[PDB]
C-alpha cells in the first residue's frame, strides 16, 4: 500500500477488531484481547464522512434533457440539442467516474497512514524496551501488565520505570 | 514467550470491491453506492398532483377537441402530460397544425387550462354553421361531426358568403390559447359549393400579430377519404389584447378555447405506455419513479420533480473502510 | 542537556479553507481566488465610450423614430446600452419581420454610418411629402414619420404608376436598410392612398427576392390606428445591386447605414459615467486580477471566468496551531 | 495530519519561528532560537506558487453566457441556450469548487511531509547521541555547539566526535 | 571499511520532461506521449469505401444536375463527401434554393442514392417539354441546357397552358428525395410568351406536406444574364407516400430524383487531395493513422479519432524522476 | 520529494540499475553491484500501467463537432453552436491538462514512497548489525557474504546467526 503498513509490513487484518478500524492486538499474562485505537479511528470516520459528504454536495446537480420534438426541417438544431445533451452526459460521466477512482486510491492510501502512523507512535515510546518482531507486533523486554499496556495506548508510557529490568532481560538472551 | 503488543486495522466479511486509479477489484471493509439503478415502472402524482392521461388521444385530438376525446374536454389540472405511443386520435381531417413542435412546447407549460366558449356561433352573420361536419371526424356515436372547438363555416343558400366579423377582448388575468383554421378544397366545384365564388381570404389580428391566407386549391392524396386539406393554426392571446377576425370565406372559426395558466414547475411531456396508478412520487423519470437518497442514476436522463445526476455508470462505489484483508479460516 | 527541535511556523491569521476531509481550517497563508465586487456602472471599453439609447429602443433608434433624433447619423460604439423603460419604439403598429435576428446583427457592430440610399426623387409620378402620421408624433410636430422610410402615396390625382428604383452598393461596407409594407385597415383608404386593384411590393438582389401584397383588415387600435405596417430588414452585400419595384402599398427605404462590424447589448438602469475599464458586466465594472467572478455571465472586455461560488480560497501556507498565551 | 507532524506528534506551530515555514528550535549554553530551514522552505514556496499559477492558467478560458432575444415561437430554442448555458456554468463551479476541495488537502499534507522529513533527517544523523523528548525535540546526551548545531542543520553532523561523552553521560545517569 | 548494501533508484539518458502541479520541466526516466499532433495531408477510403469528390461542382450542381456536372450524373455511394472551396458549377440559372442548409444537413448523412425517372416529360399533356433551355445553364457541348432533374416546361406553339396534372407513388422502402422549382419572369411580357395569360399557380401535396406558390414578376438584378429567377425546392417523398403535382403554368417539374439511403456523416471543405489509401480516422485537415487519446489536429472528423483538445501535449509521467551522476 | 527519499536523503539516481525502478547496490570483498527489487518494480509496473489504462479509457468518448450550414437569418443558433462546441472544447481540454498535471505530481510521489519503504524494509532486517548512514546506505558491523546480500534482498536476512560478530566489532 503506499504508506507500506495494510497489506504490507503488517500482513493481515483483524476480524477480532470489532469496534475501530485502526487497533491494538496484545497479550500478557493477565490475558489477550483487541482494542481500538478510538482517537484515530474517531478522526479518519469525521474525515472520510466529511469526503462523502464534500462529493455529494458538490455533485448535488443536474443537467436538464427535454422532451421538445423537432420537424423534418429542424434536423440542424435537433442534432445540436443531441450533442449538446449528450455533451454534457459525456462530461460529467467522466467526472464521477474519474473522481471515484482517484478518491478511491486516496482513501485507501489515508488508512494505510494512519497504520503506519499509529506504529511508529508506539515505536518511539518503547524504544529499546521492546523487541521488534515483524508485523507490526513488538516483545517486551519486561513484564507489561494491563495499565502498563493502557499507558502504550494512551501514549504515556514510562520508559524510564522499566528500562533496568528491560536490560536486564536483554543481556542474558 | 513474553508480553507482545501489536498494532493492526480492521478486518471483516465484506466481499464488496471497488476500483482505484492503481488497482482494480480491491475488497473493502466498508464503502457506499452512490448511484442508483432501480426504479418502479410506473407514473405518480408529483407534488401530488395527477399527470393528464391522454389516452387513445395525441395532444392535437385534445386541444382541437377531437369529437372521439370527449373524456378529456373541459378544465385539466396536471403536473405532467402522458401521451400513449400509438393513440389513434389526432388530426381526422387531413392537415398541418402549424408550429406543432412549438405549441408542444407551449402546452407542456402549463399546469391547468380552463375551456370556455370564445366566439358564440351566433358571432358570424349571414352564413350556416350546423353544416359544419365530416365523415373523416366521427365521435363515438355519430358518423359525421367536428372539433369540439372549431366551428367550420359554410355560405348559406344565397350563393353569395359574406363578409364576416369577429371580436374577442381578453379582459381577463389570463392567457388565452386558441386555434382556427382554413380551409382548402381539393375542386373549385367543392369551392363554389360550399364558399362563394372569388378570391377568398382569413385575416385575423391582435396588437401585436397579424395572419393573412388565402386558400390553395388541388387535389392531395386521399387521408381519411379526404382530398381537401385543412391548415390548422394555434395562438395566444395575451392578458388584455383583443382579437379581430374576418373573413371571405373558407374560414374554420374558433369556437371555445382555453384560459392558460403557465407553471412554476419545469414541465414534461412524457411519451410512453407506462401505467399511471394512485401513488405519489418526488423524483420522476420517462422509464419509472425513482425513490432514492443516492446522488447519481442510470435510469433516464428525462425526468421531472427532484431527481439524481444523469450518468452512464453502472455503479459508482465510494470505498470509506480500507482495504479487507481477513485470516484464512481453513 | 541541550535542545535540538522539528518544527513548523505558525501566525496571528485567523483565515480558514475548508479540504475534502476538513472544513473551518485555519492556515497561515492563502489565496482568495474569487472577486465578488463590483462597481455598479458603465464605462469605456478599449478608449471607447457605450451607446446611451436613452429613452429609446433598438427599433425607434435604428428606424429613426421622430424622438430618436439625437440618436441620428453616425455612431460608433464598444457595446450598446438600452434602457428597459425606453418608450419610443415602433410607432407606428406593426411587426418588425426577424427582429431577434435584427437585434443580433446590430449587437455585432461596432458601427455605423447613415446616408441617403433612395431620394425621394427615385420614385416618379408618386407624393413623397405627404407621409405622415398622428402615430409618430416628433417632439414639436404632432403628426410626422420615420427618418429613414418614406411613406409614399397617390398625387392628387389619381393614379398610383409602377414606381422603380435601384441601389448598387459600390463600397465596402454592407448596408444595412428598412422597408415596409402598408396593410390599410379597409379598402376605402387603400383607394384614397393607393390605385384601385391589385398592389405589389417587390424588391431583389443578386441573392435575395421579396414579395408581398396589401392584407387590408381592420385590426385593434394601436396609437389610434386600426391599419398596420409590415417592416423589414436586409443587408446589403458589397457589390450588390437592390432593385425596387411597387405599384402601392411601399413604405420606402430612404436612409440606411454603413455597417462595421462579440459587442454586447445591455438592457440595464445603470448610469455611464467618465470612468475607463478593462472589464465591464451587465451589472457593473469588475477592476480586479482575481480568475473567478460571481458577478455576472454577462460582459464584454476581459473578464474572470463566472462560477456560482461564494469564495475560492486555496490554501497556500500550512495549518496555524499558534501557542496559546494566557 | 497524513503525515502525522504537524498538528500531530509535534502538537503545535512556533509563532517565533518568522522567516521560514518549516524549522529548527535550538536551546544551548550559548544560547537559543528559532531558525528556519532555508532549503526546504523555498523549495516548498516554488512548488506552491507553481500550483497557484498552474491552476489560475489551466482556468484562464471563459465561457461566454449571451445576450439574445427569442420570439414567442423560440420557446425551443431560447430554452436550448439557457440550458447550455446554465449547463457550462455548473459544470465550471464543479470544477473550480472540487479542485479547491482537493488541493487544499493535499498541500496541507506537503507541509505536513515535509516537517516529517525534516525530523527524520535530523533522528537519523543523532542516533543515541541524544534522547528522544515528545513533540519532535531531540536531548543531547553530549555538550552541542552552535556549531554543532550547525552541522546537525546542514547535515553534516559528526556522531563519531561524541559517542563517547555521550555513552558515559547516556548510562551514566 | 565494512561492507554495504544501499537502497537506491533507477537512472537514465532521458532527456524528456513532464510538467507537475508542482514543477515544471521534471526530467524523468520514462513517461508516455498521450497527444497526436501529426497527420497525414490527404482524404483516404474509411470503411474501404471512397469519399464522393464533387470536383468543380458544388452540392446544390451535383444533385440539382446542372449540365456541367454529368460526370457526378447517375448512382453515388460515398464514405463522406468532399466539397473543393472554388467549385464553380452550382446554381446556374439564378434562384434560391430554399432551405438550403437543412438539404445540405440531409444529403450528408446519406451514404448513398439511386437516380431515378420519377415523372416521365410524358406526365404533362397539353405542354411543351422540349424547349425549356437557357443560355445561363450551358452544358460543355451546347450553349443552352437544363438541369437534368427538372424539366423547364413551356407553352405549346398553340396557346394556351393547360392544368397539367401528375402523381408519383412511392412504393419502395427507401426515402425519395426530390425538387422542382417556380418561375418568376421578368416582365409580363415573358410571362405571356412562356405560359398563358391567367392567374398561375403550382401546387403540391403528399399524406403529410401542402405547397402552393405564384409567380412574383419583377426585374431583379442581372445575373448569368438573367433578370427572371426561379425559385427552387426539396422534399423528401417517405416510403409510402404519393406525390400529386398540378400547375397551370411556372412549373419546373421534378423529372429525375433519388432514392436516398440512410452512423456519423461528414462533408468536409476542402482542398486536399484524394488518394488510394485507406484509413480509420479522417479529419477535414487530413488522416490521422494514431493510437494515441488525444488529438491537436482538428474538431472535424469521420471515422474512430482520438479527443481533439487545444493542448499541445499531454506527456504522463510513468517512470520516476530522473536524476543521473 | 514528499517521502523525502528520491533526490532526498537518497541524492541521486542509479545510471547502473538498468533492469529495474528501485532496488539495491552492495559493496563486499567479491566486488559492488546493481539488483532491482523484481516485486516492489514489478507492484509498480501493474500500478502505472493501471492507471494509463483508466486515463486512457475515462478519455475514451469525443464530443463530435460538425460543420452544418448557418443561413444570413441565423445568426443566433449559428452563434450557439459555435459557443456550444467551444465550450466543451474548452472543458476537455481543462480535464485533460490538468489530470496530466495532478498525476504526474503523484505518480512521482509513488515511486518515492516505493524507495522509501524499500528502505524501511532493509532497515527493519538488518537492526543493529549494520549502521545506517545519512543516504539509504547501511554498513555492516559483519562480513556480509554475497549470499548474505541475497538474503537481505530475498527478506530472509538472518539476523541472530551475525548478532554477536556485530556486537563484537561495534565494541572494537
Ligand atoms: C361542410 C361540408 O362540406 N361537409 C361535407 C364534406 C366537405 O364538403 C368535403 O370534405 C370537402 O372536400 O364532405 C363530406 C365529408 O367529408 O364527410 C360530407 C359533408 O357533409
Ligand atoms: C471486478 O473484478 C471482478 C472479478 O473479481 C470482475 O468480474 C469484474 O469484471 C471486475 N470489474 C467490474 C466489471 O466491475
Ligand atoms: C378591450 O377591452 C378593454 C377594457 O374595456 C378596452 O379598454 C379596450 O378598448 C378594448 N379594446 C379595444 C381596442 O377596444
Ligand atoms: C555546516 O556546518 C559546519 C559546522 O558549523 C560549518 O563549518 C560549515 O561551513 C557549514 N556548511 C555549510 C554552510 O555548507
Ligand atoms: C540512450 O541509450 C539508448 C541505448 O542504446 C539509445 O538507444 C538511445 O538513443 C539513447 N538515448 C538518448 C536520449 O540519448
Ligand atoms: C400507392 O400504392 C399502394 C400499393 O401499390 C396503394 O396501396 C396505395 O393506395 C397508393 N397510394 C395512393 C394514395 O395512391
Ligand atoms: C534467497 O537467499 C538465499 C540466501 O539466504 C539463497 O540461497 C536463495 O537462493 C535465495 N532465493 C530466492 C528467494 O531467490
Ligand atoms: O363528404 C364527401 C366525402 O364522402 C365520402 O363518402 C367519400 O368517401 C369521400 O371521398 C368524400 O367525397
Amino acid at each position: 500500500g503506499i504508506f507500506g503498513a495494510i497489506a504490507g509490513f503488517i500482513e493481515g487484518g483483524w476480524t477480532g477488531m470489532i469496534d475501530g478500524w485502526y487497533g491494538y492486538h496484545h497479550e500478557n499474562s493477565q490475558g489477550s484481547g483487541y482494542a481500538a485505537d478510538r482517537e484515530s479511528t474517531q478522526k479518519a470516520i469525521d474525515g472520510i464522512t466529511n469526503k462523502v459528504n464534500s462529493i455529494i454536495n458538490k455533485m448535488n446537480t443536474q443537467f436538464e434533457a427535454v422532451d421538445h420534438e423537432f420537424s423534418n426541417l429542424e434536423r440542424r438544431i435537433g442534432n445540436l440539442n443531441k450533442r449538446m445533451e449528450d455533451g454534457f452526459l459525456d462530461v460529467w460521466t467522466y467526472n464521477a467516474e474519474l473522481l471515484v477512482l482517484l478518491e478511491n486510491e486516496r482513501t485507501l492510501d489515508l488508512h494505510d497512514a494512519n497504520v503506519k502512523n499509529l506504529y511508529e507512535k508506539v515505536k518511539s515510546q518503547l524504544r529499546d524496551n521492546a523487541n521488534d518482531l515483524g508485523n507490526g507486533c513488538f516483545e517486551f523486554w519486561h513484564k507489561c501488565d494491563n495499565e502498563c499496556m493502557e499507558s502504550v495506548k494512551n501514549g504515556t508510557y514510562d520508559y524510564p520505570k522499566y528500562q533496568k529490568e528491560s536490560k536486564l532481560n536483554r543481556q542474558g538472551i | 514467550p513474553g508480553d507482545k503488543i501489536c498494532i493492526g486495522y480492521h478486518a471483516n466479511n465484506s466481499t464488496t470491491q471497488v476500483d482505484t486509479l492503481l488497482e482494480k477489484n480491491v475488497t473493502v471493509t466498508h464503502s457506499v453506492e452512490l448511484l442508483e439503478n432501480q426504479k418502479e415502472k410506473r407514473f405518480c402524482k408529483i407534488m401530488n398532483k395527477a399527470p393528464l392521461d391522454l389516452k387513445d388521444c395525441t395532444i392535437e385530438g385534445w386541444i382541437l377537441g377531437n369529437p372521439k376525446c370527449d373524456l378529456l374536454l373541459g378544465d385539466q389540472s396536471w403536473s405532467y402530460i402522458v401521451e400513449r405511443p400509438n393513440a389513434q386520435n389526432g388530426i381526422c381531417y387531413p392537415g398541418v397544425l402549424n408550429e406543432l413542435e412549438e405549441l408542444k412546447a407551449f402546452i407542456g407549460s402549463g399546469e391547468r387550462v380552463e375551456r370556455f366558449e370564445m366566439f358564440p356561433k351566433s358571432t358570424w352573420a349571414g352564413v350556416d354553421t350546423s353544416r359544419g361536419v365530416t365523415n373523416a371526424c366521427p365521435s363515438y356515436t355519430i358518423d359525421s361531426s367536428f372539433y369540439r372547438n372549431l366551428v367550420w363555416i359554410v355560405k348559406t343558400d344565397s350563393a353569395t358568403y359574406p363578409v364576416i366579423k369577429g371580436t374577442y377582448n381578453n379582459t381577463g388575468t389570463q392567457p388565452i390559447l386558441y386555434f382556427w383554421g382554413v380551409h382548402h378544397p381539393l375542386d373549385t366545384t367543392v369551392q363554389d359549393n360550399l364558399y362563394g365564388s372569388g378570391d377568398k381570404y382569413v385575416r385575423m389580428g391582435t396588437e401585436s400579430m397579424n395572419f393573412a391566407k388565402s386558400p390553395e386549391i388541388a387535389a392531395r392524396p386521399a387521408v381519411n377519404g379526404q382530398r381537401s386539406r385543412i391548415d390548422y393554426y394555434w395562438s395566444v392571446l395575451r392578458p388584455g389584447e383583443t382579437l379581430n377576425v374576418e373573413s371571405n370565406g373558407n374560414l374554420i372559426a374558433p369556437w371555445y378555447a382555453y384560459k392558460f395558466v403557465s407553471t412554476n414547475k419545469k414541465g414534461a411531456v412524457f411519451k410512453s405506455d407506462l401505467p399511471i396508478e394512485n401513488c405519489d412520487a418526488t423524483c420522476q423519470t420517462i422509464t419509472g419513479v425513482l425513490r432514492t437518497n443516492k446522488t447519481f442514476q442510470n435510469v433516464s436522463p428525462l425526468w421531472i420533480g427532484e431527481c439524481p445526476k444523469y450518468v452512464k455508470s453502472e455503479s459508482l462505489r465510494l470505498a470509506t473502510g480500507l482495504r479487507n484483508v481477513p485470516q484464512i479460516a481453513t
